[PDB]
């Protein structure tokens, strides 16, 4: 992001739901739970135009 | 000091443009500048053309 | 002489003496970051 | 699409006048359109009719001139044979500004157009041919 | 003689609200110093 | 002092400034496929995270 | 206004940002800004007058507009995806929008013709801050997101701004809008830098703040906000000639200053990427922000206007306000231009 | 732009990778300008506030100076490590890939022809 | 060159907390120790150029530049300490400082390799001549001029600007030499016709053609006699040196790109010229002949030929030095009348009888009467221009006559009539300005004497 | 009621320096500094300045190298004439190192 | 006392100083090729220590 | 000090506003028994008393303390207005701005005097009494219909925002006795006046000042011998109460908001010294520069207050 | 859903041309703001409740929220408005062009 | 030489500052170009894909 305060105190306020596969509270996954997964798992190590 | 103003700046403020006047301008400022241009032009070219025939003289042309 | 001598008529001790501890704290500081820099600079560059 | 735009670099300049005049005179009346739409959401004025008047007079206007001006560019490519060069633009620039003071009723407004605008449309010239790009994309 | 200084006639030109009202549309009234309007 | 002085002195600006050229010529190249191609650290833009993410059961076992 | 909500109001100011740039959710973003607004208006309409209350008026309608319309783009991203963020996956119409919003809650062009107007019906202590505390989260929303932007929109918007900020400074007398017409260049100078290299957006940004803060403090001192009440500076307090001359020839951008220093630099990326008839177009039109900064330069310094008998009953008077951050930021603008690497 | 570097240690000032870099001895001319820079804010500060110049706040003024090189200092390293990265990257990413940099070398000016330009 | 610029930069501060009874006197002779110092860079035993740093450097043709700013900023200093005597003393300071700026900058730009330093310097010349100008002048008008001055010169930086972007682009660096050792040649498409106009532009609009000549005149009359000296002898002659620096690279373009140059240049000699027949106003006469020689200059320095090179530096120097000397007389038989016009005092040389042998060897100096590097230079690219083309010789000869003729007529309507009966006020002689005189004069001879200096680059 | 003038300190007088200190010299009015600041720019201007950079430049060596070249060419000439080679080749640079395409 | 008014004249002495230091400190940099240059390659003749 | 940091730590203004912390006016026409008055009123009352603000207000309270010359000091002449007016120079007008202007400085530095310690004041003709000499001098001639607009308009901007006078007393006498009290006094200048003019005067206030103030603030109209009576008024006032105004709409912050205003002893003449241009008062740069000059190089003028040395100050080195 | 989804879209540029353009109020104007955000956080919660996402549902509330005390500050905002002039017409609002 | 650069310049950038700020106060037109500009990127980016 911008200015990384929540990264630097290593806390997250908001970023904990940022996308559809996080902790959901009685564990009720969502709808494409696995999709999301993987799709973030590619995205990862690598930045932007390697995974568009 | 009023022939001075009326000679320097009181001109443009009661200048009006008229034609003979834009044709007076125009010809002073074009004409004479294309005319010396086209000697010089057709001078060099012919300089240039005599060289690449490789006569004219320019012996002890050293300096330049 | 005035009549209303005000605040600036006489000098705040308080500020001053703040102002140049706070100074030579900054250039002492200063200095020993600076020697402990070039100590490990050295250390770890020969 | 597109093409009716893009068209005006399948042949280079030369014939095809037809196709160039409804080009310019398109582009003319878009220009005019859009800053009729500036000056009546602005700047207004008494009745729908004069709004629509000025709205008209902007259109019309703009129109004949890049229609005088593809038009120009058209036939001196045809005649003096030298197309890429962009004089041909830059006079057809110079008579499109002409036109826009000879509506405008402003001598020193067609001079100034003359050159302003044959100026630019020499440089749109010298941009299609040495790819000088124009709203380009980032690659530093 | 000496420093020509600008006067009133300078200075009054810049008094409207906006220079150069070439326009009648330029027909406004400068503005209050407090900004309060009557 | 003698004329070699200043002959030696504008020799190694000389190899100071080509070489600074050779540098910022290759630079913009190097920043070029970096920004194209995303190879390399630099400009790489930010993408999920994959720490906020649960690999526990979902009480369905889809999803 | 008492103490509490004096305190409170500045409190949530200074959050709203914090917040806006902090925060990796775009609703977070929304919100810092939705803070900005709301804890604004008020040190806006605090005297109450009617100019006041119609630039309020102004002002929360255009940002309310443009508030909603990035919620828009967002509920629209959510539905795309699931992401609470944008991502290079996003269809470039909500970029689009998205822009025009961020536009409108700067002051761009064409979106800028609510900016004058408040701006004139301001005080200054309130105009400094709605100039240079409220387009820092708006810009850095796009810092997060330059990548995938659409540069062709964001140049024409740039370039706009430049000539239609500087076609009217040539004009407004009244000092609050033409730095607001300023702002409007200097912004559009920005924008037309940035999805290149963000941190000379960044860099210009702090720059124009550094030259307006302390051309404000100079204001606030005698709220002399034209042009034949300025002039009288030579006699009321001479001294603060030879910076403000200095800074506003820097504002607009002499080499010898800073403020040349950006256009410089950036001119540099737009010919590196190849944009350089845009690069001309601007350099060759902030010739006139450096026109209207010149002609009040004339009215001040290099040349004394007639004066008021009062003054006199002034300067057995004696005045204190001017703090030292004042000179400092002056100093820091003008004579720093060695330090530009150091910069970068 | 490079803020996401592989381990861009997010908020920290100076590492402790920019240890071994050789700092700036003090006499350098950018720490001596911006002590001039404090002293020239002094001055006009006086001369704002109406006040004798070159021989009033003469703690003001040291204040000024050592504030202006206690931070100077300290921002130049962090520059310097910048820069310092900048550089390294640039080399690793041209060592892992140098087919992108034909090592042309150039021909002498006697297989080459510059062509004639007279006058 | 620190040693030149270092003291230089002490004479500001020096002039501050000075004492009024003696800021005058220590700061002049000091700044004439200056002036005494820079003739180091004159140790030029062999061909290798000077090069203290990468920022720094000297060269044949910019070191006369460098001497002649450094000996004429204390002759400004001079000439400007009769009038704004009844001006406080901080204002006449910052006069004083102004002057020491403008000093420094033409010293580190005369001196610099980097043309974009070379640039910013060029352009950061303004702010103490616009002020000087604006702040110090006796006219209404000097506000239009001043700002006339500042945008013809800001509209020829920028493209200037753009261009060097480009360069330092294409090309590796900027540095020269280097440029030279690593030039190459150009297709020669409307691309570097451009090209080579946003970087000629510039220094052209500076150096007054036929066309652009207008903020000339305005300046050197509104402006006082310090911001008229710098004018006609420097602030010109950085163009003249940007462009000789700069068209190492432009190589063949300027063949062709010259013509209307080089025409207009020719024709605005002439008819500039002949006004200065019928110009009533003196300054205004003086300025009109600064552009029929820089006329000249320009001429030979497009077509690149080392005669021709030769021939500008010395016309350049000569230029500078008998205009900064014409301008301290009219000043002089200004303060005690209060009237530029020519036709008002008439008839002197009956009560200055030495002055008019000041007003005499300069004129002989602009009329080209030898032996003087003005008729060297002349004469020189005028047999430059004869070899690029045997029809110039006429305009060279017209202009030759039109300058026997109105130097002449300058002499005659103030030193040849018969004297007025209402001038009490003429004031005598000063000191002061003769030694001005006698300062601007002495050079001359010398260098009349030895010239091997003055040559240039190809010398 | 006509009309009225911004009040304004009249125009000054054109005055004489010469009846009050006729041992004038044209820089100040103050006699003693008048005197030694001209004292101070000819001395500093025509004894130093002027004599002195006369006497450097005039004893400068070789400006250029337009002695040590003289020389040069009349040893060379001397060299050539005797071994008999031409004064000048047409030729500068050795056409055997060098190589050209057909 | 006088040193207030006749102090000043030690400012352009120390100013020339200072810059003939600087610029040594300058050739003292640079220093590379003192000896390696192909047209000024000297032996170093005992006793004789470098430019 | 007075920032907002010693209110907000307790030097507030209603903890020390008792009774007769009010302020009050003498008015009436040249010369009643308003200074006798006024100083019995002060004795009895333990109030303060402001003297009649003229030409010398600011030079007598700033620095020293010495009448300053007329050059530096508004270049006005009263004597010279009753000699000759209706002249082409402007003595009319540039002496009612100035001394306008000196009789605001007088009502500022009361209302900090009060606001900062309740102790009472008394005031002579004040800002608002301050506009029947102009419109009197309008009515007989002397002065043009724009001098009159720019002193309203300078009126319409700075007598807002502050607070009008609790108590407003008016002497009324006459022209006869007025003048009999005139000619007893002695002055060749005074004793040129018109009938006309003070006639003007009574009119004027007794038609703009009473009505005008009557709906916000309380008004006692005395004459002659019931002023020369004073104890009695001094009764009435205290027996009087002080509803229907202003004063009493306001707490803590905007005394604060109003003691901050004052305090600034420049936000008051920021719109006095307004760039409406006049050929009375304004002036060209050539003598407000040669002004300026011989100020700033008079003693304790050159620099700021607790700065000027030659005076006799000392630590000029670290403050 | 797709097609409630662009009717709720078209809603929402419907009522931006209502803010855009006046009828000489400034009520409907803010109505027409509340308009489009009733049309959000619709769109918002339905998103949601789609994808059974539950973590992203506070998001309606907090923009309600904040839309309710803008929607506040506007109408005090248009009170002080009438009670200064006489109306809460819009044409009277022609001062700060100068 | 006065009449064509400088005179003109300054008559043109005069006229089109006028233009630029003829503007009056009013919400009702400034929405409206707003609109249009809405429109505008709204259809370069249509038709630019
Ligand atoms: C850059 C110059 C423009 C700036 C103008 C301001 C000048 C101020 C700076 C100081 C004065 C300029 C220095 C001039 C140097 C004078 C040179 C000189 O004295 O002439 C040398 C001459 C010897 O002749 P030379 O030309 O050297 O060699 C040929 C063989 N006879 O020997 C002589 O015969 C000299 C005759 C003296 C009588
Ligand atoms: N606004 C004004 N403009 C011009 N002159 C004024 C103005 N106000 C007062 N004066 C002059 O100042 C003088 C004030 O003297 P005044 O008679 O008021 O004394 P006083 O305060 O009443 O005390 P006493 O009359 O008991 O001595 C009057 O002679 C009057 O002419």
């Amino acid at each position: 992001p911008f200015l990384d305060i929540q990264k630097k105190l290593g806390i997250s306020l908001d970023r904990h739901f940022m996308f559809l596969s996080a902790e959901q509270p009685y564990k009720n996954a969502a709808r494409c739970h696995a999709f999301e997964k993987e799709w973030i798992e590619c995205a990862h190590g690598i930045g932007g135009t390697r995974a568009k | 000091i009023r022939w001075t103003y009326a000679r320097s700046a009181n001109i443009y403020p009661n200048f009006r443009p008229t034609p003979k006047n834009s044709l007076l301008g125009a010809v002073a400022g074009f004409g004479p500048l294309i005319f010396w241009y086209y000697v010089f032009k057709t001078d060099r070219d012919r300089k240039e053309r005599l060289i690449q025939e490789g006569k004219l003289d320019r012996k002890f042309n050293i300096s330049y | 002489f005035y009549v209303r001598e005000p605040v600036n008529a006489k000098p705040n001790w308080l500020a001053v003496g703040l102002s140049v501890g706070a100074s030579v704290f900054m250039w002492i500081y200063l200095i020993q970051t600076h020697n402990e820099d070039v100590l490990e600079y050295k250390r770890r560059n020969g | 699409v597109k093409r009716f735009f893009e068209s005006y670099h399948e042949v280079p300049d030369g014939t095809q006048c037809h196709r160039k005049t409804y080009i310019t005179t398109a582009l003319g009346g878009i220009c005019g359109i859009i800053g009729s739409a500036y000056s009546v959401s602005l700047n207004p004025a008494d009745s729908t009719l004069e709004a629509v008047a000025r709205v008209g007079r902007y259109t019309f206007t703009a129109a004949a001139i890049g229609a005088m001006f593809g038009l120009t560019t058209c036939v001196s490519a045809q005649v003096r044979e030298k197309p890429d060069d962009p004089l041909n633009y830059f006079i057809g620039g110079c008579a499109g500004g002409l036109t826009l003071g000879a509506r405008t009723h402003s001598y020193g407004t067609a001079a100034m157009g003359c050159v302003y605008m044959g100026t630019a449309a020499a440089l749109f010239k010298i941009g299609k041919l040495e790819g000088w790009e124009l709203f380009p994309t980032p690659k530093v | 003689a000496r420093q020509w200084q600008p006067d009133i006639e300078w200075a009054e030109q810049f008094s409207g609200a906006v220079m150069y009202p070439s326009k009648e549309t330029a027909h406004w009234k400068p503005p209050p110093w407090n900004d309060v309007d009557i | 002092d003698g004329p070699e002085k200043n002959y030696e002195k504008t020799l190694a600006i000389l190899q100071i400034e080509s070489e600074k050229a050779e540098l910022r010529l290759k630079e913009q190249e190097v920043r070029r496929l970096m920004r194209a191609r995303g190879d390399g650290p630099w400009y790489q833009f930010p993408t999920p995270e994959k720490e906020f993410i649960d690999h526990s059961p979902k009480a369905t076992p889809d999803n | 206004m008492n103490p509490i909500t004096l305190a409170i109001i500045y409190f949530t100011i200074f959050l709203g940002p914090v917040i806006t740039m902090s925060s990796t959710n775009l609703m977070l973003m929304w919100v810092g800004l939705e803070f900005s607004l709301l804890a604004i208006i008020p040190m806006l309409i605090n005297k109450k007058n009617p100019r006041s209350t119609e630039a309020a008026t102004k002002y929360f309608v255009t940002q309310a507009t443009a508030s909603m319309i990035i919620l828009l783009a967002i509920v629209l991203n959510y539905k795309q995806l699931g992401t609470w963020m944008f991502q290079q996956q996003t269809n470039g119409l909500i970029l689009n929008m998205t822009l025009m919003a961020l536009s409108m809650k700067l002051g761009l062009a064409p979106f800028h013709f609510w900016l004058p107007e408040v701006t004139q019906g301001i005080p200054l202590h309130m105009g400094l801050i709605l100039l240079t505390w409220q387009k820092i989260a708006p810009l850095s929303i796009l810092i997060q997101i330059y990548p995938l932007l659409n540069s062709t929109i964001i140049l024409m918007l740039a370039i706009t701004s430049i000539f239609m900020g500087a076609w009217g400074g040539l004009n407004q007398t009244q000092m609050r809008k033409i730095m607001a017409y300023s702002s409007i260049a200097h912004m559009g100078w920005m924008l037309a830098i940035l999805p290149y290299n963000p941190s000379l957006t960044l860099l210009n940004l702090m720059i124009y703040i550094i030259l307006t803060a302390p051309m404000f403090m100079a204001l606030m001192l005698n709220n002399s906000m034209t042009i034949n009440s300025i002039s009288l500076l030579w006699n009321k307090t001479p001294a603060m000639l030879t910076m403000i001359s200095l800074m506003l020839l820097s504002l607009g951008g002499l080499p010898p200053l800073t403020g040349f220093l950006p256009k410089w630099i950036i001119i540099t990326e737009l010919m590196k990427n190849n944009c350089l008839i845009m690069a001309t177009l601007m350099a060759m039109m902030a010739l006139l922000n450096l026109f209207f900064y010149t002609r009040l330069i004339y009215s001040t310094s290099l040349t004394m206007f007639p004066t008021n008998n009062n003054s006199k009953m002034m300067t057995h008077q004696t005045k204190t306000k001017p703090n030292l951050m004042f000179s400092t930021l002056a100093i820091m603008s003008t004579m720093t231009l060695p330090l530009a690497p150091q910069l970068i | 732009m490079m803020n996401g570097r592989p381990g861009h240690e997010p908020l920290k000032f100076l590492p402790d990778e920019a240890r071994s870099l050789p700092p700036p001895k003090l006499n350098d001319p950018r720490l001596v300008y911006m002590g001039l820079l404090g002293y020239c804010t002094g001055l006009m500060d006086n001369m704002l506030r109406m006040r004798p110049v070159m021989r009033a706040g003469l703690h003001r003024q040291l204040l000024f100076v050592t504030s202006f090189v206690f931070a100077g200092y300290f921002y130049l390293k962090r520059q310097n490590y910048l820069y310092a990265v900048k550089d390294h990257d640039m080399f690793g990413y041209i060592k892992l890939h140098p087919e992108d940099f034909p090592e042309k070398e150039k021909k002498t000016y006697a297989e080459i022809l510059e062509p004639f330009h007279p006058v | 060159m620190l040693k030149i610029i270092l003291p230089s930069l002490m004479l500001l501060p020096l002039t501050w907390l000075s004492s009024p009874k003696k800021t005058w006197t220590n700061v002049t002779s000091y700044s004439f120790l200056i002036s005494l110092t820079s003739l180091t860079l004159l140790w030029q035993t062999d061909e290798n150029y000077k090069n203290f740093s990468n920022m720094f450097s000297s060269d044949p043709l910019s070191t006369p530049l460098i001497i002649l700013t450094a000996w004429l900023l204390p002759l400004m200093l001079m000439a400007s300490q009769n009038h704004l005597k009844k001006d406080n003393n901080v204002l006449q300071k910052l006069y004083i400082s102004m002057l020491i700026s403008l000093q420094i900058l033409l010293i580190m730009t005369f001196s610099a390799t980097e043309l974009i330093m070379f640039y910013i310097l060029f352009e950061a010349t303004l702010i103490p001549t616009l002020i000087i100008i604006t702040r110090w002048g006796n006219q209404t008008e000097r506000l239009n001029a001043g700002i006339y001055f500042l945008f013809y010169t800001l509209i020829g930086s920028i493209p200037l600007l753009i261009a060097l972007i480009l360069i330092q682009n294409h090309v590796g660096t900027l540095n020269l030499m280097i440029l030279s050792f690593t030039t190459h040649t150009l297709d020669a498409s409307w691309s570097n016709n451009l090209l080579w106009l946003a970087c000629m532009m510039a220094f052209l609009i500076k150096m007054p053609l036929y066309g652009v000549h207008l903020w000339l005149p305005k300046a050197h009359v509104e402006a006082p006699i310090a911001g008229s000296m710098i004018l006609a002898a420097i602030l010109l002659k950085l163009g003249s040196y940007g462009m000789i620096r700069i068209s190492i690279i432009l190589d063949p373009l300027t063949k062709y790109m010259a013509y209307p140059f080089i025409l207009l240049s020719l024709w605005g000699m002439i008819m500039t010229s002949s006004i200065c027949l019928r110009q009533t106003d003196l300054k205004s006469l003086i300025a009109y002949s600064s552009v029929s020689h820089m006329a000249l200059v320009i001429a030979s320095i497009m077509i690149q030929t080392p005669w021709s090179f030769m021939g500008a530096t010395m016309l350049m120097i000569a230029h500078g030095l008998t205009s900064s000397l014409l301008f301290c007389l009219a000043n002089s038989n200004y303060e005690r009348i209060h009237s530029r016009t020519m036709i008002m005092a008439r008839g002197l040389q009956m009560v200055f009888p030495l002055m008019a042998t000041w007003w005499l060897m300069a004129s002989l100096a602009n009329l080209a009467l030898p032996p003087s590097i003005n008729l060297m230079g002349e004469l020189f690219i005028t047999m430059s221009l004869f070899s690029w083309s045997n029809f110039t010789i006429i305009l060279m000869g017209i202009n030759i006559i039109i300058t026997g003729m109105y130097s002449m007529y300058m002499i005659i309507t103030t030193q040849r009539g018969k004297l007025t009966n209402h001038m009490i006020n003429l004031q005598p002689s000063h000191t002061r300005e003769l030694t001005l005189m006698a300062l601007h004069m002495i050079p001359l001879i010398l260098l009349t004497t030895s010239p091997k200096l003055i040559t240039g680059l190809t010398m | 009621e006509p009309t009225m003038q911004w009040q304004e300190d009249p125009e000054p007088e054109d005055e004489n320096v010469y009846a009050k200190n006729p041992d004038f010299h044209g820089y100040d009015s103050d006699p003693v500094v008048d005197v030694w600041n001209m004292r101070a720019v000819f001395f500093f201007g025509f004894s130093i300045v002027l004599v002195f950079g006369t006497t450097f430049v005039a004893y400068v060596p070789d400006y250029r190298m337009q002695e040590w070249a003289r020389r040069e060419a009349e040893r060379l000439v001397k060299y050539r004439e005797v071994n008999g080679l031409p004064i000048m080749e047409s030729n500068y640079f050795d056409p055997s190192k060098i190589q050209l395409p057909e | 006392q006088l040193l207030r008014e006749h102090w000043v004249h030690i400012l352009v002495p120390a100013g020339f100083v200072f810059g003939c230091y600087l610029d040594r400190k300058d050739d003292e940099k640079l220093t590379a090729f003192r000896n390696k240059s192909m047209l000024f390659q000297r032996e170093l003749r005992p006793n004789e220590e470098v430019t | 000090r007075y920032g907002l940091l010693a209110a907000i730590l307790g030097d507030k203004t209603t903890k020390k506003l008792h009774e007769y912390s009010r302020v009050i006016t003498v008015d009436g026409n040249i010369c009643s028994g308003k200074n006798k008055l006024a100083k019995e009123i002060a004795q009895q009352l333990g109030m303060k008393h402001y003297p009649e603000a003229g030409i010398q207000y600011s030079s007598t309270t700033t620095g020293d303390g010495r009448p300053l010359d007329i050059e530096f000091s508004g270049s006005c002449s009263l004597e010279k207005f009753y000699d000759d007016p209706k002249s082409n120079d402007g003595n009319s007008y540039r002496l009612q701005s100035w001394l306008y202007a000196s009789r605001l400085l007088q009502y500022a530095d009361a209302l900090e005097h009060l606001l900062s310690t309740g102790q009472g004041v008394v005031l002579e003709r004040s800002i608002y009494s301050d506009f029947v000499f102009l419109e009197a001098m309008y009515n007989q001639g002397y002065i043009r219909k724009q001098c009159v607009d720019h002193y309203n308009e300078i009126k319409r901007l700075t007598l807002p925002e502050y607070l009008p006078p609790h108590a407003v007393i008016y002497i009324d006498v006459p022209v006869p006795e007025v003048q009999s009290r005139i000619q007893k006094k002695g002055d060749p200048h005074e004793m040129k006046v018109t009938s006309a003019y003070l006639q003007d005067i009574e009119n004027a206030y007794k038609k703009t000042f009473l009505p005008k103030m009557s709906e916000m603030c309380e008004v006692l109209v005395y004459d002659s011998w019931e002023a020369e009576d004073p104890t009695k008024v001094v009764e009435d006032i205290e027996y009087l109460k002080y509803n229907k105004g202003p004063w009493l709409k306001q707490d803590d912050w905007t005394f604060h908001y109003l003691r901050m205003l004052v305090q600034d002893k420049t936000e008051v003449l920021n719109y006095t010294t307004i760039p409406v241009y006049l050929p009375e008062i304004t002036i060209g740069a050539h003598q407000g520069s040669r002004i300026y000059n011989s100020f700033r190089e008079l003693p304790g003028r050159k620099y700021a207050p607790g700065y000027n040395a030659e005076v006799g100050d000392k630590w000029i080195w670290l403050k | 859903m797709p097609s409630t989804f662009f009717n709720l879209t078209m809603a929402f540029s419907l009522s931006l041309l209502g803010t855009l353009m006046f009828r000489s109020h400034l009520m409907s104007t803010l109505l027409c703001l509340e308009g489009m955000v009733l049309s959000l956080f619709i769109m918002t919660s339905v998103t949601s409740l789609n994808s059974n996402s539950m973590s992203s549902m506070p998001i309606p509330i907090t923009i309600l929220v904040f839309a309710a005390c803008e929607a506040a500050v506007g109408l005090a905002l248009l009170v002080k408005v009438s009670n200064t002039y006489g109306t809460d017409y819009v044409q009277n609002l022609n001062l700060l062009q100068c | 030489l006065e009449k064509t650069i400088p005179k003109s310049t300054s008559t043109l950038h005069t006229n089109m500052t006028t233009l630029t700020t003829n503007q009056k106060g009013l919400i009702k037109l400034y929405f409206m170009s707003f609109l249009i500009n809405i429109i505008l990127i709204i259809i370069l980016y249509s038709i630019n894909l």
